[PDB]
RNA sequence: UGAGGUAGUAGGUUGUAUAGUAGUAAUUACACAUCAUACUAUACAACCUACUACCUCUCU
């Protein structure tokens, strides 16, 4: 059934005596594979037949000299490599996945399987089984292979669009008088603008011997608004007072 | 491509500067100097230099160096130049300890440098054991600051002082700048006089500073005053903002930003509001992180408020000019310095502009400027502009940044290299290390502070039409009132909305800069002509008819007076140099009076490695200019007269070079071969890649060589002696050996024409291996008409019946041309000895084509089984294989089998069955034995063995199962049956050495065709003998103080340049131990123009020139000698000169140069050093490598060496041609070297490389062997004999075969006339059975094997002798007439050809010495410039006999004293060829057999210029190595530093630098102890052996490889190597490589090949 | 040592790619960019060959 060709053609010639003879036509050296020539012939006596085959292998060839005798009686591969390598991979490894128990027709099945997928092949000898695999998995992966101030400013912004009128009150007040509550009218804008406002006065005093304030705006960033004074609430006043300058600035448009 | 420019090329005018360090080492030689260097490694190198030549001046009649150092006598470890000192000079130095106390017994006599500390050489010369009289050089290591200056004012004012200067040394002083000592400058005049009056020197300051002072286009300088910068309302509110915020941050409370407040405060000071909003860009960027990265909660209040400061002024300035509303903007805003910077930039419309600043928010927020105006405004599109930074961050705390950082001064200098911006606002970084382009516009934007800030960066501008801009503003004044609130006018805004005294001081600046770069031009000695010189001289350049090669036409080469000086420069920048060499010409001027004016004469002088070894005097001309360029043209006169310059006038180059000797030139062949050559589109000749088919030539004892009736002809038979019995364990099946000498019939040649001697050549059978020979038949013996008509039918039976070789379409021919021998039977006498079995010939003609009979039951019932009817017999059976037969041998006959013994099977009962069942046949004695048989061979290439392969590795046999087990299973037996087969007439011992036969005849046909080969060039050349003793015979072969030591020497060696690097700081003072000039230097730059104000923009007949340029020749004379000539030959000039020197007496010249740059260390011979004053002349055993055997009388190689050459390594034989091919490659190329050394004996070596590689390549030895037709030699193919051959006396019609009683008229008459008598296509080409495909590449392998074939017998000279046969004519020819009768025929001597001469090739002369003997006293001067390499030679073992290769070899291209030879280069060619040629050879003969990978590889690691600079190092080199580079002396300290960390062993990596001018003369001191020795190569080798035999012995045991390699190779797919990229420094390059998955590793060096191998070291030791 | 098939294993050739070692420069300031100049390796592959182990049809 699944026998050669070349050992069918030597079934049917040794039930009828005869044994045939193969002779070397020609071997080409190209530059890439060397390609073989067989002629088979078929006796001296009685109707001499004879045939020629070419393959790239020997085997090949004279399998197809005893197919033509038959019919007349009725490289890289690495490609694929060299593509891992250009992908920035290790290289591939084809592993021996399972084999058929009988010894002389045994159907290997190898799987190749990388970091993207995994492909298969089925051969009659582990070699073409590689050659498959490979095909598959090579077909397989050819297929389918300051702006932080601009920041600042803009949802400083959006607070200010948020706050409502106590910015053009600011902006069309005189804010040298003091006869204007700054820490009252900054808790103002706090209740107005969903945040709170902060004032922190440290304990020390300084070289001047006066007192200083800190006006902290409890929103997105740090803040720190400076304000100073002879006494503590003046110099809260001040720092809420700067607040007001800041507010006031930002504001107009 | 992309840079492509100018860049300045080379200088026209001043001959193209030497670098300032050698040159101040030449004024040190001769001056007591003070050399003012801020770099203590420039100052260590002259230092060491120094040293180096006034210590060979002083071990002489004995003298001594000192180095009084301050920073020494505290500790004990060594000093700064110990170590330079120590291990880079061959001298004793002796750094004394802290309280030094003379260890033991120290005559301080013995030391060379004594590096002391100045009180300790106060007490060393009042001790007076160190005379002053013997110390020949004084180095103050610091006498440029006041401490150490009143420390060694008792040493002279002691000891130099009151001493004659007849004794005191030279005192070369190591000060500092002198351009740096900053005390204003108003007594700076005073204290370096001061100064050279008490350590008694002058300055010879000539710096990189200076030499752009003196040779380098001096730019435009342009200070210009900007304006006073007035606020507007907006910067007012801004001033009033950060005012307030200062001042309360003046009184916050914690008990850096006052960097952001004094920053900020000059930005909107000297630059507006817009720079001022984007440098709260840079500062607010700087808190969005570091108010972060606080953990402290105030000092986060702290940077958070100054963060909210700088937001307050962005919001500011971001509702001013968007909202309250762009170059009429950006001007607006602009303070007037801005505008400045504007105009200038605008005005300069190309450019290469180098603004500078020193601040780096400064140079981001111009980067800033210029970019948004770029995209504005017309003018100024060309601005693609880069900044710079300093080095913010570190390499210990946050390396992500650092190395962003780094990556971002990568990639903004490397895209300032090309062209990709013309624009580098950089910072006090730029002024040294980092290289840029020539620049023709440096905008320094503050004022430079500090006079080396000024110099540095003006220094840059070098575009030859260059300018240097100075802003002027007024400098920064706090407008700051106290802690107020806003002000009114910045509440109105926020609810509505002095040049002169600066000016005046930056000219006193500059004044005082100008006053001291006029006091450097003072101190420098080596004056140079002004322009009015230039201009003049420009006027005088066309009195003079131009030298021309061709001067009948007007098209060809012309050399004018300027273009002599750039022509000068032209050819030595041509000139071959390394990396680290300064090829340039040297130049010395003069003057003297001459009945009138004063004339000044120059003497030339160009690079050592030119041909031009001569001091081109020049002529003198009334100015200097015109007699530089005159003397420059001499030059260039002489450059083309002696054949420099060819007949064009431009240095010729490798290309355009030709061969000299006209065989040489040839290089012609037959015109298929340059059709192809000329076509570039099939594979081209020489390749492997093209397969040309040739005949399988058949030997010339075989063609014409059969018997016809009486002719005598000789009989030879084939011999066969077992040798080796088979081993049992491949004897699977047990069977007896049959040795075949006790065989009774065997075999003959028989043939009219004599085989001569060959090789007993061994084949391989089933029963073991069998030795092959051939023996004479005495008696040759005559053969009848009717003994050919039998032997004919019995060689076609024994190659047709029997073995069964003949094809189809071949035939037998029995009157046959070509391959005819006759084979015949031979039987062995009972006495002794054979002789043809004539029986046997008359049964083989009885019994013909008999096809076996069928035997009835008669003759099977009639006759019984006869045992000697088949022991020894072949019993082919007759019931099947009617036809084609199979034939069985007889193992055993076996008895206790029968007919009735049992079936070993089970589908029948026993052997009498079965053959009526299956056959019909019925066996008659049922009581007979039986068979034990074996098939025939069947596969009768028995050259190879097949139970031992190649590399001698044993294969395995089989087992102990399948052999006695199945061995006697009846299964696995043929067993017969012995009426049921028929005896061959051919017996089983025939069949033996019959089935052998093929084989025998194809080694036999092999041998021979070596053996025509010998023959062939023993008639050719000499070369052998043509007929005779038997060949030899045909065989095949078978921790933590590692890493702490290395940190300890990476860092001092790069503290030296960090010493440098905190130095930028103030020099001397005298504590008691101009202006006029200045007023003037004042009013020049507001008068000159230079200052620009605060509103300008910016910006004669021929007889007169021949009586000017002619002062010293009157009315008379000139008259006659000008003639009615246009413009005078220059011949006229010399003539005229010629004249007054013979007139006079002898003139007495003034050397000038203000003195000794450029003299006394270079070109001079005849003067009085005293008073510097010419008086010139204007007219001049255990396997050697060289052993050769008696090649006369020689018989050639032997044809199985031969044969070896010959067979391919496709032949899958034993023996191969590789071994010899490698070797014959590596000897061809030494040979080609050493003779082109010989001949071309000016030649640059890459020329010679040129040369080499043209008789050396592939090209070449293909077609030399295909005009020998090689091809038709060669065996190439695995030799099947069915397949491929072709048996005696048969014939093949050649062309039958693809063209497709009548089949014998082929030969007969024609071959058309039979044709038309009657996977990958089907046409295929090529006849098997007697051509064979060759590769052109195999042929050129097979010319190298024949050459390594001819090389192994019989010598050097011999394979010398085949490469002339083959055509490389590589020796001299000394031809005589007939001279004998070619009997005497000594080798090389040819035929009587033609006319009857013979062409007898000649030997190698001993080339003459390389000593140049242009000076007087040259033996004198090479016994004086190698005093003391006796100490290297005993570090090499060999003394050279002819010093010059030594000092050649040692000389490096820059060691410019040297005068007396070339360089080492020419010779570095010739001892790569010499080592290469004794590694390959070495690892040939290694018993270990190595492959040619193996030999390669092992070469690549025993030779490579990393092993060569190691084991240069190691073995002693390095110090005696004279070189006068800078650079390289750098590469070698830092080099030698890290191989004694070694003991002489072998973010980004940073290998250290391999100093390849040390592998190169690891090389050199091979081809001059080469070429010293009458070129032998058994000096070579015992020296480079007893260097490298650790190396050889250990990487013979393993294998080392290439880092390179061995990552690629180990992660084999996987480790890829990247393109290089340029690192900031601009002479740096970094390497990363991807070992893929696992990880980027990086690496460094100066160029692109220690960079990929520090890269591949880093992930060799990384995966591990 | 019938013929075929499969598995190793040991040789070699050729292709393709990545290289290396030596030499060599001139473009280029000088280098990178080299290199039908010489030799070779590794990875993949094609082929030829040798042996062994298992088999199947023979053959006995
Ligand atoms: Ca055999
Ligand atoms: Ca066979
Ligand atoms: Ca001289
Ligand atoms: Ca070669
Ligand atoms: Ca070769
Ligand atoms: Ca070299
Ligand atoms: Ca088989
Ligand atoms: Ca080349
Ligand atoms: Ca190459
Ligand atoms: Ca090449």
């Amino acid at each position: 059934a699944m026998k050669t060709p070349v050992s069918i053609l030597q079934e049917l010639l040794s039930r009828r005596g005869i044994t045939p003879g193969y002779e070397l036509v020609q071997i080409e050296g190209a530059i890439h594979e060397p390609t073989f020539r067989f002629r088979v012939s078929f006796k001296d006596k009685d109707t001499p037949f004879t045939a020629m085959g070419a393959g790239r292998s020997k085997k090949e060839a004279k399998h197809a000299a005893a197919r033509a005798l038959i019919d007349k009686l009725i490289n890289p591969i690495g490609w694929l490599q060299e593509m891992c390598m250009q992908r920035r991979w290790p290289p591939p490894s084809y592993e021996t996945e399972t084999e058929v128990g009988l010894p002389h027709e045994r159907l290997f099945t190898i799987a190749c399987s990388i970091l993207n997928y995994r492909e298969m092949g089925k051969g009659k000898s582990k070699k073409i089984a590689k050659r498959l695999a490979a095909h598959r998995m090579w077909m397989r992966l050819q297929e389918t292979p300051t702006q932080h101030s601009n920041k600042v400013s803009q949802f400083h912004k959006t607070l200010k669009n948020a706050t409502g009128k106590k910015l053009l009150k600011l902006q069309k007040t005189c804010l040298k008088n003091n006869k204007i509550d700054y820490i009252k009218l900054l808790g103002e804008i706090a209740t107005e603008n969903q945040f709170e406002v902060t004032y922190v006065d440290i304990e020390e005093k300084t070289f001047s011997g006066q007192f200083q304030c800190l006006v902290q705006l409890s929103t997105l960033p740090v803040g720190v608004c400076h304000g100073s004074g002879p006494t503590a609430a003046d110099a809260q006043r001040h720092a809420a007072q700067n607040a007001l300058e800041y507010l006031k600035i930002m504001t107009k448009k | 491509m992309a840079f492509h420019w100018c860049d300045n090329n080379l200088h026209t005018t001043v001959f193209t500067p030497r670098d300032f360090q050698v040159e101040l080492l030449a004024t040190a030689y001769e001056r007591n100097t003070i050399i003012c260097l801020g770099h203590r490694s420039s100052k260590e190198f002259i230092a060491l230099k120094l040293l180096q030549e006034l210590s060979r001046r002083a071990r002489r009649h004995g003298r001594v160096s000192v180095y009084l150092s301050c920073e020494v006598g505290t500790s004990t470890e060594p000093c700064s130049i110990y170590t330079m000192l120590t291990h880079l000079t061959d001298l004793r130095v002796w750094q004394e300890q802290p309280d030094m106390q003379i260890p033991f017994d120290h005559c301080w006599t013995d030391y060379h440098v004594s590096i002391l500390r100045p009180e300790g050489f106060l007490y060393l010369l009042e001790t007076r054991e160190l005379l002053l009289s013997r110390v020949e050089l004084i180095v103050l290591e610091d006498c440029h600051d006041s401490a150490v200056y009143q420390r060694i004012r008792p040493l002279f004012e002691n000891h130099i002082m009151p001493a004659p200067p007849a004794d005191r040394p030279r005192i070369l002083g190591l000060a500092g700048p002198l351009h740096s000592a900053g005390c204003e400058l108003q007594q700076l005049s005073a204290m370096l006089a001061t100064l050279e009056q008490s350590v008694l020197c002058q300055i010879e300051s000539a710096s990189d500073i200076v030499t752009v002072l003196r040779y380098c286009s001096r730019p435009h300088e342009y200070i210009v005053q900007c304006a006073p910068f007035e606020m507007d309302e907006l910067s007012l509110v801004l001033a009033d903002v950060l005012n307030t915020h200062k001042s309360f941050l003046l009184d916050h409370r914690y008990d850096d930003p006052l960097n952001v407040i004094n920053s900020l405060l000059v930005v909107l000071h000297e630059m507006g509001p817009w720079c001022t909003q984007r440098a709260a860009h840079h500062f607010y960027q700087c808190n969005e992180k570091l108010k972060v990265k606080t953990p402290h909660e105030r000092h986060y209040l702290l940077y958070c408020l100054v963060s909210t400061a700088l937001i307050q002024l962005y919001s500011l300035c971001e509702h001013a000019f968007h909202r309250h509303l762009s170059r009429q903007t950006i001007e607006r805003y602009s303070s007037p310095k801005v505008r400045r910077l504007l105009q200038t930039l605008r005005c300069f419309k190309t450019l290469c502009a180098l603004i500078y600043c020193n601040q780096n928010h400064t140079a981001r927020v111009l980067f800033e400027l210029l970019a948004e105006i770029s995209r504005r405004d017309p003018d100024l599109k060309f601005l693609r502009c880069q900044y710079t930074t300093d080095r913010v961050a570190d390499p210990t705390t946050e390396p992500k940044e650092a190395e962003l950082e780094h990556r971002r001064q990568e990639e903004v200098l490397k895209r300032f290299r090309m062209h990709d911006c013309n624009v580098l606002i950089g910072t006090s970084v730029l002024e040294e290390g980092i290289d840029v382009p020539k620049c023709n516009l440096v905008v320094r934007w503050d004022p430079p502070t500090t006079y080396r800030s000024y110099v540095q960066c003006k220094g840059r501008a070098r575009a030859a039409p260059a300018y240097h801009v100075i802003l002027v503003a007024p400098s920064y004044k706090s407008p700051t009132v106290g802690s107020v609130q806003l002000t009114d006018r910045s509440h109105r805004y926020i609810c509505a909305t002095s040049l002169a005294s600066t000016t005046k001081d930056l000219v006193h600046q500059m004044a005082q800069y100008r006053e001291i770069e006029q006091m450097l031009l003072s101190k420098c000695a080596n004056t140079e002509p002004p322009e009015q010189e230039q201009c003049e001289a420009e006027r005088f350049s066309a009195c003079l008819a131009a030298y021309r090669p061709k001067p009948h036409l007007l098209t060809g080469a012309s050399v004018d007076l300027g273009s002599a000086i750039a022509l000068v420069n032209k050819y030595c920048a041509r000139l071959p140099s390394d990396t680290f060499t300064k090829l340039t010409a040297l130049w010395r001027c003069t003057r003297n009076e001459r009945a009138g004016v004063t004339l000044f004469q120059y003497t030339l002088r160009l690079p050592i490695n030119s041909p031009l070894k001569h001091d081109i005097v020049g002529l003198p001309m009334p100015t200097q200019t015109l007699a530089r360029r005159l003397a420059a043209l001499q030059a260039c006169v002489e450059l083309h007269r002696i054949g420099e310059l060819d007949d064009q006038l431009q240095p010729i180059g490798k290309e355009g070079f030709r061969a000299l000797e006209p065989d040489w030139e040839c290089f012609e062949l037959e015109p298929e071969d340059e059709q192809i050559v000329q076509l570039s589109d099939e594979p081209r000749p020489g390749t492997t890649k093209r397969r040309q088919y040739y005949y399988k030539r058949i030997a010339s004892e075989f063609c014409d060589c059969r018997p016809v009736a009486g002719a005598p002809c000789y009989l030879y038979f084939i011999q066969l002696t077992l040798q080796c019995p088979i081993p049992e364990e491949q004897n699977t099946r047990g069977r007896k050996i049959y040795p075949p000498e006790d065989a009774q019939q065997g075999f003959g040649i028989l043939t009219t024409k004599r085989i001569p001697k060959l090789s007993a050549f061994s084949i391989f059978t089933r029963s073991g291996e069998v030795k092959v020979s051939l023996e004479l038949a005495k008696e040759r013996v005559i053969l009848t008409s009717e003994q050919i008509v039998c032997i004919n039918g019995f060689l076609n039976y024994t190659f047709t019946n029997v073995l069964r070789l003949q094809k189809f379409l071949m035939l037998f021919d029995p009157d046959s041309t070509e391959n005819c021998v006759f084979i015949v039977p031979t039987v062995k006498a009972p006495a002794g000895g054979k002789h043809i079995d004539w029986q046997f010939l008359e049964l083989i003609q009885a019994n013909g084509n008999t096809m076996p009979r069928a035997v009835p039951d008669e003759e099977r019932q009639a006759q019984p089984f006869d045992p000697q009817r088949f022991q020894d017999a072949v019993v082919m059976p007759w019931y099947r294989n009617q036809d084609q037969p199979q034939y069985f041998y007889v193992a055993e006959i076996c008895p206790h089998l029968s007919p009735l013994s049992c079936f070993p099977g089970d589908n029948y009962r026993t052997f009498k069955h079965y053959y009526l069942v299956k056959y019909g046949l019925t066996i008659q004695n049922t009581s007979q034995p039986l068979l034990d048989v074996d098939h025939t061979s069947a596969r009768l290439n028995f050259l190879t063995p097949r139970y031992v392969n190649r590399k001698g590795v044993a294969l395995p046999t089989s087992s102990e199962e399948t052999k006695r087990a199945k061995r006697e299973n009846l299964e696995q037996k043929q067993i017969l049956v012995p009426e049921l087969c028929t005896v061959h007439p051919f017996p089983a011992s025939l069949w033996r050495t019959a089935v052998c036969l093929p084989c025998i005849l194809y080694r036999i046909n092999g041998l021979l065709l070596a053996d025509d080969i010998r023959k062939q060039v023993s008639a050719d050349l000499g070369l052998g003998r043509q007929q005779i003793f038997e060949w030899p015979m045909l065989d095949f072969g078978w921790e933590k103080r590692q890493k702490q030591l290395s940190i300890i020497q990476a860092t001092n060696a790069n503290e030296r340049q960090y010493q440098q690097t905190k130095n930028l700081l103030i020099g001397f003072n005298f504590k008691h131990e101009y202006e006029e000039s200045i007023a003037k230097l004042k009013t020049e730059i507001e008068s000159g123009g230079m200052l620009v104000p605060h509103d300008q923009q910016l910006v004669v007949s021929m007889m007169e020139l021949l009586k000017q340029l002619l002062p010293y020749v009157n009315e008379d004379v000139l008259a006659k000698k000008l003639g009615d000539r246009r413009e005078l030959l220059l011949s006229d000039l010399v003539e005229l000169n010629a004249d007054w020197v013979a007139r006079h007496e002898q003139e007495t010249y003034n050397v000038m140069g203000c003195g000794d740059s450029f003299d006394n260390y270079n070109d001079h011979h005849r003067l009085n050093l005293d008073e510097k004053q010419l008086k010139l002349q204007y007219e001049r055993a255990g396997f050697s490598f060289d052993r050769q055997p008696d090649l006369v009388g020689h018989p050639g190689p032997s044809p199985s060496i031969i044969l070896q050459a010959l067979t391919m390594s496709n032949a899958n034989d034993g023996i191969n041609l590789e071994r010899l091919e490698t070797i014959g490659d590596s000897f061809l190329k030494y040979a080609i070297t050493t003779y082109l050394y010989i001949t071309y004996e000016n030649v640059h070596e890459g020329k010679l490389s040129h040369l080499r590689s043209k008789q050396v390549a592939n090209l070449n030895l293909y077609r030399l062997g295909r005009r020998k037709r090689l091809g038709e030699y060669m065996i190439a193919t695995k030799f099947e004999p069915h397949d491929n051959w072709l048996p005696p006396c048969y014939y093949v019609p050649k062309e039958l075969e693809k063209a497709l009683a009548d089949l014998l008229d082929i030969k007969n008459l024609s071959s058309v006339q039979i044709c038309e008598m009657v996977d990958f296509s089907c046409f295929i080409p090529y006849n098997l059975v007697s051509q064979h495909s060759i590769p052109d590449k195999s042929i050129a392998d097979c010319v190298e094997a024949l050459i390594g074939a001819y090389l192994i017998e019989c010598g050097p000279r011999g394979a010398l002798l085949f490469m002339a046969w083959l055509g490389v004519r590589v020796l001299p020819i000394t031809r005589q007439l007939d001279g004998g009768n070619q009997e005497q025929r000594i080798p090389g001597s040819t035929k009587p050809n033609a006319e009857n001469v013979v062409t007898v090739y000649g030997a190698w002369p001993t080339p003459r010495s390389p000593l140049l003997h242009f000076a007087p006293n040259a033996t004198e001067e090479l016994d004086q410039l190698l005093s003391g390499f006796e100490e290297f030679e005993e570090s090499l073992g060999y003394k050279f006999r002819d010093r010059s290769y030594l000092l050649q070899a040692m000389t490096h291209a820059s060691y410019t004293p040297n005068r007396l030879t070339d360089c080492y280069q020419r010779l570095e060619f010739l001892g790569d060829a010499v080592l290469d040629y004794l590694i390959t050879r070495h690892l040939y003969e290694d018993p270990r057999q190595h492959s040619p990978g193996a030999l390669t590889d092992l070469r690549s690691a025993l030779v490579n210029n990393t092993i060569f600079a190691s084991l240069a190092v190691r073995h002693g080199f390095h110090k005696f190595f004279r070189h006068l580079s800078p650079g390289l002396n750098d590469v070698i300290d830092r080099f030698v530093r890290i191989q004694q960390e070694n003991g002489h062993c072998i973010d980004d990596a940073e290998d250290v630098e391999v100093p390849k001018a040390l592998g190169d003369v690891f090389e050199s001191i091979a081809g001059a102890i080469f070429l010293d020795s009458n070129m032998s190569l058994d000096v070579v080798w015992h020296v480079y052996s007893n260097m490298m035999s650790p190396e050889i012995e250990q990487f013979s045991n393993s294998v080392p490889k290439s880092p390179i390699r061995e990552l690629l190779e180990l992660e084999p797919e996987t480790a890829k190597f990247g393109k290089p990229e340029k690192l900031a420094d601009g002479r740096r390059v970094r390497v990363t490589v991807d070992v893929f998955c696992k990880g980027t590793f990086r690496g460094i060096g100066r160029n692109y090949r220690i960079a990929k191998c520090t890269a591949a070291k880093c992930a060799l030791r990384q995966l591990k």
